[PDB]
């Protein structure tokens, strides 16, 4: 079921640029793995080259005494599995206490 | 008499510029269906647009390396064992150049490691406590009850061993690592000869929620 | 055949084994710089002076190594490719002669050593060529 081909994944932000267009399976999008996709317009972009993990977000707001605050990263890439045999798509997540002042 | 332009129909006008996988044509159309006539206005938007052209044949893909194995088994030929002796070893962990298809580029530099090592494999060591860790992530991340850990470690007290050998064919020396999980002996720590671990809760955990799908919450 | 240690494939305690028989004074990593046939005399750059012995060569210096007519089928040694070599002392003419007693394998490059069917092959002379510099032969 078709898919917005493009023809450059930028690392920096995971952003899809370069639209060749749609009416195209991921298949044939991922045919030159130097290309990426959308499955619909502003979904998330998946390069077509080997399965990797993102970078660890920076961790989130810990909701003045001591919470706990998530960081979070993607399997991002097409036709392979990044580390524990997890599939592209995939979040994985930390979780740490945190302290922001003392009330 | 005032008849209004119309499109025809889109032909393509430029082959494929690629020798692999999908690219760009161009397709145009003429304002002939019907022509403008008589002060008509021309047809409304664009004469050409883009189209995709599939190959279906695959491109090159270049091959990376996988992360590096585990080391191998510290050891010295005609030695049964070196283990828990002053002996320097060898030991090596490799990696393979993996995604390399249709005449794609090789992977740069080494797919194996070579170091020296001092074999403490299953060799008894006295043993001080370290003081406690730092405390560990909250496990588990999502699911429920998330709970945090440190611990103090019967940590073994490793052989005063040169930090280096001596080579046989250069002037050179070369660096000795120790290498093995070993038995360390200490006196017991809260009735614990290996491990001490504390546990507490983590507090005001927030659910994971996807970035994709967060902020379309109108609920 | 008494052209070259023909070689059940060669391992890496086999290879250490037979490097550290009695008489044999050296071990080198080759770069096969030109053939001159004819006895063929194969101009032989060294690389790794893995053992030296009698003959002190410094590295990046060549040595011809001659062998039979009737050899050259057998050894098949093609120009710009690596080797490692050994031998005894009683092959030496200064030269090398390539007989019964002399060992020489194909070492792929660098770049063909990622190939399944040579990854093997490469990871033992790695380990090979690093215990024979640093320990060297054993009694
Ligand atoms: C034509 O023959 C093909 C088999 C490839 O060798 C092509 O090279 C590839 O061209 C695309 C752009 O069309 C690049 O993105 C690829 O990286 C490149 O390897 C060649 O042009
Ligand atoms: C060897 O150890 C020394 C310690 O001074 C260090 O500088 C060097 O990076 C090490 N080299 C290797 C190859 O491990
Ligand atoms: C997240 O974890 C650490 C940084 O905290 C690194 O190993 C890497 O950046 C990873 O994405
Ligand atoms: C041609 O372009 C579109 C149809 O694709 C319309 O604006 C109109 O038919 C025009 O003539
Ligand atoms: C070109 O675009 C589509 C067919 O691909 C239709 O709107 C029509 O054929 C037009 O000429
Ligand atoms: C192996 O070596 C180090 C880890 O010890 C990193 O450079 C990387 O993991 C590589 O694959
Ligand atoms: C070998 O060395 C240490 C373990 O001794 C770690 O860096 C890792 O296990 C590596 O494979
Ligand atoms: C851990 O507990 C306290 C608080 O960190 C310290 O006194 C000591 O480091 C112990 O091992
Ligand atoms: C864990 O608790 C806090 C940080 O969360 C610190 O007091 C210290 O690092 C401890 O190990
Ligand atoms: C390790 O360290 C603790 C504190 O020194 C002791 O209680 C234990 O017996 C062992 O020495």
């Amino acid at each position: 079921d078709p898919v917005l081909c493009f023809t450059q994944y930028e690392e920096s932000s995971g952003k899809c640029k370069g639209l060749l267009g749609g009416g195209v399976s991921v298949e044939d999008c991922c045919l030159n793995t130097a290309f990426a996709y959308q499955k619909r317009s502003g979904g998330l972009c998946q390069p077509c080259r080997s399965p990797r993990w993102s970078l660890w977000s920076t961790w989130a707001p810990c909701s003045c005494s001591e919470g706990s605050q998530l960081r979070y990263r993607r399997c991002v890439g097409w036709n392979g599995q990044c580390s524990g045999k997890v599939a592209p798509g995939t979040l994985e997540w930390q979780l740490q206490a945190c302290e922001d002042q003392q009330c | 008499g005032s008849v209004a332009g119309g499109w025809g129909p889109w032909g393509p006008v430029s082959p494929c510029p690629v020798t692999c996988g999908l690219g760009q044509t161009m397709e145009q159309r003429t304002c002939n269906h019907p022509v403008p006539q008589h002060g008509g206005p021309f047809c409304a938007g664009d004469a050409t647009r883009t189209h995709i052209c599939n190959t279906a044949v695959p491109c090159p893909v270049d091959g990376e390396w996988d992360s590096w194995g585990e080391w191998s088994p510290c050891i010295r030929r005609n030695m049964k064992s070196i283990s828990c002796q002053e002996i320097p070893g060898q030991q090596s962990r490799g990696r393979t150049c993996r995604g390399r298809k249709f005449d794609g580029h090789r992977c740069a530099g080494q797919q194996q490691d070579i170091r020296h090592c001092y074999s403490i494999q299953h060799c008894p060591l006295k043993g001080s406590w370290s003081e406690w860790s730092t405390w560990g992530l909250c496990m588990p991340p999502c699911g429920p009850n998330p709970t945090r850990a440190r611990q103090r470690l019967c940590t073994p007290l490793l052989p005063k061993y040169p930090p280096t050998v001596s080579m046989v064919e250069g002037q050179g020396e070369k660096n000795v690592t120790f290498w093995g999980r070993p038995l360390p002996r200490c006196e017991e720590l809260q009735g614990q000869k290996l491990v001490v671990e504390e546990k507490r809760p983590c507090l005001h955990v927030p659910a994971c929620k996807d970035p994709e799908e967060e902020e379309l919450a109108a609920a | 055949s008494n052209c070259f240690i023909q070689k059940d494939k060669v391992t890496l305690e086999e290879r250490l084994d037979k490097a550290c028989e009695p008489g044999v004074d050296y071990v080198y990593k080759t770069r096969l710089v030109k053939v001159q046939l004819s006895f063929d005399e194969y101009i032989m750059a060294i690389e790794q002076t893995i053992k030296s012995g009698s003959d002190e060569v410094q590295v990046g210096q060549q040595r011809t190594f001659i062998s039979p007519i009737k050899c050259r089928e057998a050894l098949k040694l093609e120009e710009k490719k690596h080797y490692l070599m050994w031998g005894l002392s009683s092959d030496f003419w200064l030269s090398y002669i390539i007989g019964k007693d002399t060992w020489v394998e194909h070492w792929p490059e660098e770049d063909e050593c990622q190939d399944e069917e040579n990854q093997k092959q490469c990871q033992d002379l790695g380990a090979f060529t690093e215990s024979m510099v640093v320990f060297g032969c054993p009694n």
